[PDB]
């Protein structure tokens, strides 16, 4: 339910990331023998099918404000834990209380 | 683009005096430091206030300063016979390729 | 209360956490991702004089850093070496483990002098400075960065659908971050 | 920190005079150096400045003196040189070589009197 | 089930905290434009209704010992994760094993 | 095994984790809070000579820090600048991101000399030194602190029910932290 | 289902660890009065009953590769959070989706 | 995808996470443990010349640290003080809060000179250097370590079933970490 | 409140001798450093042991010291002809406004 | 590090004598400075101490000499001064100016002989 | 175990020349630094290249160097009249108890 | 940084000569020191090296000169000594005392001519 309201859309997403579990080849996993810091990245290309890319960019925009107010309130210098808290909150909303079957928030179909 | 000070100031022993140094939007009001200097007759000047309000080791605490808008003021309280000197304000102009600007100078009399 | 976006069948809806609609399936922490997106991709002017007007110095605000796992190829990165007219550092040295942005075609390396009237340099529109998998609110000395923003996603169960040369252009500047600033590109 | 300035005296109109400054008690290489000229019985003035070698060693000059004065430095000798050429009228003054703030520590001063 | 055993009770709690999500006003969320470090706090006043405050203070006392023994055993310099572990433990006690309905530890009412 | 206290209808019971009584409802991580409470509020003597007897120097024990989100207004804070009789620092400088306690009416700033016979200064009763949202086991140099303790709470579902000038008094001291200590207040 | 394939097995495990909650004796929990850094450890001796020890050692071997590839991909300098993520993943696999009773992955016996 | 090993009735099976077999019971975070095991226990040669051949210098790879809660008594630890032939440090100083391995009967303290051709020293077989409850990929200066590896366990519900003198031998070395290396033990 | 040492000590070449410096609860036993000094006839004294046991660069390793209770002892092993000197102990008294206290001095003979 | 002490000699009873110490090779401003007097052929004694300017520059004196001796310092000149006044009998001694431990580095010594 | 250089090299003004210093597996190819020196007749040598490629402050940028395998090469581009000098390569041998090795030396002519 | 070498001259065959080096402008104690001998009109050579006191102060010598030359140092005097004994033929050369790289800063050189 996000509609792009930016001046433009670069509709293509040429991305980079790391593979946390590559099918390593022999001794390449060993730090002494492995790649240098610069060679640990993989790349790819995604197009704007289904209007998804313009959506994604807009989402990033909308996030910034809330994210800033979060970091202002924390005293940690580097934050690594946002995704873990999101998962814990997700689990708590569903199983944090008594599940009454046929209730609107208990998702068990018998 | 030259900082201007009053020709001369005077005051009775024991009172407080203030010396003004006028600025500009690209001089003082652009955010550059103002330095002050004291020259005794027949001698090279000595640094008095290195920043807007700071004092190097050895300078009596009678000397202080403050910045208001685009102007800076040197406050000296407790005139002694030894305060007779020439005072100069200096800053960095931003429209003159970051070139130093020197004030006209003020003679002190008691 | 930070927008979490859930990808449906090849579509993106921002998941509303207050209600509970269970048809979304999150079976493992691997489905959670953070992504950094470049402001360039939204059409902002990339010229060096235009870009540098978006940054400004400020005292009293502690800097903050947040990580991200996946990013975008940048067309334009910047690298600042700015000093005071007497000769002093107005940008702090990079902390341990903050390296430059990995992939950008062009690195605009700017040297010169300025008033540097503040303890840290912030983004006037509230965006972030992206480095190698760490986004910071402030600019560090001698470290190439991209301008960007961060989003959080629940990826779909299927892995497969989702997820080099550089050039340096040198500038000399006086009156950096001022109303009238002097640049010469070499 | 001791700064001593030497090798200067009166020069005829159109003459060239070279001045030198010797710095001791601190690391000359890192510091930026500037030259100030004070008219006799008059306000201070800024001749120019030389950047550090690490920063490219560029030099900048005042608008009146541009194209006639040259600034240079020698790290090994820890000396700063000012070359005055095409010295016309109204160039008389005491010249000083000053270190980068804080602790500017101005030297003693060399009197230059162009004679006609 | 906590009874105060302190010499006194200040029965009033004049507290401060941060608002992680303030309804920001325009550009105030932007770090460059926002408040300084000193102005991010909110304040309030709670009274000793229901004898709650004397309870709360006593709880803090009782916690200290256990908390100390925790920090002695950790090698981390700054601990930010106690509340997350408490939530994970809470979820595990309830849903970490097989839920037998009508059992004393399975809280589903059919 | 750290006491977690759950607020009932306007009452506080320390939730026993070994048994499982489900009537408590924790539907989100927002309900979890840490709170710092001041020792002053329990009636301890606040006089500077009495307070300083509670601290002592010790070697061999690494310092530790734990955060807290909400605190109490302090009446009395302290700020120490103590040196050895030859002239040396016996208190370590504040680490990055440890600032002073935000709200206290009075800051007692103590300067002087002492033997400082130990690497770090601890609290003899095991309480904490509270700073701005970080509680430490040790005293840092030149940083205003309050004495306090930390509790953990499950707040009720309803938000609403739950959750400036300063003066400095100067002292000079000799023989700080000794049987007979000399103070002069200015 | 782990079979030792090492050149040898030291079948005995003389181990050390910390007790996060010792039944402290009076003032020993107080940092000022407590033990020094060197005296906080406890020790014990386990034998190779049931062939368990040779299994455990082999497990450590097998872990190393995967662990290395994990640390290569992270940007954190010191990692303290592996066990927390393992617990969150464990909870998500079981209760992260709709539980259909009599299904092979829903462990409720009615 | 890191092997998690679950202890059954006095037996160890590596729990397969892809399938879901619920008979394993994990009711609290206390059942989760990390353990460090010594390479010595697998029969590797412990002689100083043999051991030092397993380490090597390398540039470009950032070091990493991971904690562990329980360990094994070591028979042999090592402590290196190596310098370049001009006189310089090729091993970085121990960061804050990294102390030596607590329990080892023998500490082989090696001093000398070498080429030290790399920014950091790594283990050629990919094992870890174990310190006091922190395992690092690199060797720090003047800090006693054991060679080891890390495993993760779900312990059984019952607590009870699961979970000092030192000597120093000195060596002088030249050509450390080279094809032919000169040792003299004192 | 003056530290007291023995008038003189003697010993044959090659043996070990110890020099005592008595303290008090507010002198040495309060936790203040003890310094030692060596004075040759006709010359100013030189620092021997700056702390209780430390040695400045250039002092032979024949000289060491230790603190027991409220007293300090300087141990010198291997008397040489060159050890003839006056030895003085110094500390900081806490009941004398942190004023330095000097021992009576000991003459050495071989 | 060189410390030289000068400007002292015999004074009559009730006289005032001023002694000075010059310090080189280290930063005088940060260090605390103390004065020790040794009786001829007798044990060492502590005259007094002056704190750093940063710490307030307070001075403390020994119980016998309190109210008769003044300690001061000049950062720019890097000199330490001791003012002895109302000099009575039994004030004879060699005076030394010593730096803060470690590396105390005592000077050479000035002999003061009150003469009656 | 002595590094060998060519007896002499020559070149016309304005061109580039390279000077070779041969190594060994235990000399240069073992990973030890190579230093270069310039000696004018009748004067003590001055450091030219302290590491393999580094230059101390004051050395013109005409001088650089590179390492290939077990050999090192000094590159000097733009022969001036002032380049006449004796050049020496130095390194640390690993089979000679980490003892310094000095090259035979090269005379330069223009 | 100034290094001056002194006290050396010609010695007869079998003679003993002692050379000394004085170092100023840097901390002598930390640095490792080495001695190089250059044959007249010939290539450079390495006499030997002395380690820092902190590192045990061991010394190493070249293969030709082993057992005949002694290296030592004095931290307080900031001096480095080379003892040449049993000086036979072919020991003639200029000797230099050089600091640890970077900034080797070789001294001026002492000529030693054994005379037969
Ligand atoms: C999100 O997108 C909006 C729209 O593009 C950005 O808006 C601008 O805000 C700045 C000042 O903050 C104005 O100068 C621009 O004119 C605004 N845009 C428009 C189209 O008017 C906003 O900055 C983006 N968010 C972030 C964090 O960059
Ligand atoms: C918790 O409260 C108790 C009771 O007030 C505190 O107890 C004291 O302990 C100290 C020594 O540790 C004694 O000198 C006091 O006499 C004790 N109190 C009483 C009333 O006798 C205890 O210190 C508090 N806990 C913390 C961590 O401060
Ligand atoms: C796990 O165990 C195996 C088997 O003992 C170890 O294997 C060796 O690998 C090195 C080189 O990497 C070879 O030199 C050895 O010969 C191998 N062992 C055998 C028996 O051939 C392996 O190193 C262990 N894993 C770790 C991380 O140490």
């Amino acid at each position: 339910a996000i509609v792009n309201a930016q001046p433009k859309c670069n509709p293509n997403l040429h991305y980079w990331t790391t593979q946390d579990e590559g099918a390593a080849i022999g001794l390449a996993w060993i730090p002494y023998f492995g790649p240098a810091a610069e060679g640990i990245y993989i790349e790819g290309l995604m197009h704007n099918q289904d209007g998804l890319i313009c959506g994604l960019r807009q989402l990033a925009n909308e996030t910034t404000q809330a994210l800033q107010l979060f970091l202002r309130a924390t005293t940690e210098l580097r934050t690594f834990s946002i995704l873990n808290r999101k998962a814990i909150d997700f689990l708590l909303q569903r199983w944090g209380g008594t599940c009454h079957i046929l209730g609107p928030d208990c998702c068990i179909e018998p | 683009s030259v900082l201007t000070q009053p020709p001369s100031v005077s005051g009775a022993p024991g009172q407080r005096v203030a010396i003004s140094c006028t600025g500009s939007y690209s001089n003082i009001g652009a955010g550059y430091d103002v330095h002050w200097y004291q020259q005794f007759p027949g001698a090279a000047p000595k640094l008095l206030i290195y920043a807007y309000t700071n004092r190097p080791a050895g300078v009596p605490d009678r000397f202080s300063g403050s910045k208001s808008g685009s102007s800076a003021s040197l406050v000296i309280s407790g005139l002694q016979a030894d305060d007779e000197a020439d005072y100069y304000c200096q800053s960095y102009d931003a429209r003159l390729r970051d070139g130093e600007v020197f004030g006209g100078g003020t003679k002190l009399t008691v | 209360s930070i927008p979490l976006g859930v990808i449906h069948n090849s579509a993106l809806q921002v998941s509303d956490v207050d209600k509970l609609v269970c048809r979304d399936k999150l079976s493992s922490t691997n489905q959670l991702r953070s992504v950094g997106l470049n402001l360039e991709g939204n059409g902002v002017a990339t010229d060096v004089p235009s870009a540098t007007k978006r940054w400004g110095f400020r005292s009293g605000v502690p800097p903050k850093v947040v990580n991200y796992e996946a990013g975008e190829w940048a067309e334009n990165c910047y690298n600042l070496e700015i000093k005071k007219p007497d000769g002093s550092e107005c940008l702090p040295a990079a902390p341990d483990g903050i390296r430059g942005f990995p992939r950008c075609r062009y690195v605009h390396k700017v040297s010169g002098t300025g008033p540097c009237a503040g303890d840290f340099a912030f983004h006037k529109e509230g965006a972030f400075f992206l480095y190698d998998r760490l986004a910071s609110t402030v600019i560090y000395r001698g470290t190439t960065f991209a301008e960007g923003v961060v989003a959080f996603l629940i990826l779909p169960q299927a892995k497969k659908d989702f997820f080099y040369y550089s050039t340096t252009i040198r500038y000399q500047a006086t009156g950096f971050g001022t109303n009238e600033t002097e640049y010469l590109f070499e | 920190v001791q700064l001593v300035e030497s090798g200067g005296n009166l020069a005829k109109p159109g003459g060239s005079l070279r001045l030198s400054c010797a710095a001791s008690g601190f690391t000359f290489s890192d510091a930026w150096m500037t030259w100030v000229r004070q008219a006799p019985g008059k306000g201070l003035e800024w001749v120019g400045r030389i950047k550090s070698n690490a920063d490219g060693g560029a030099t900048e000059y005042a608008a009146p003196v541009r194209g006639r004065f040259t600034i240079s430095r020698d790290d090994s000798r820890s000396s700063l040189f000012l070359q005055m050429n095409s010295l016309k009228t109204e160039d008389t003054a005491v010249y000083y070589c000053l270190t980068p703030p804080p602790r500017r520590y101005w030297g003693q001063g060399i009197l230059v009197t162009v004679s006609s």
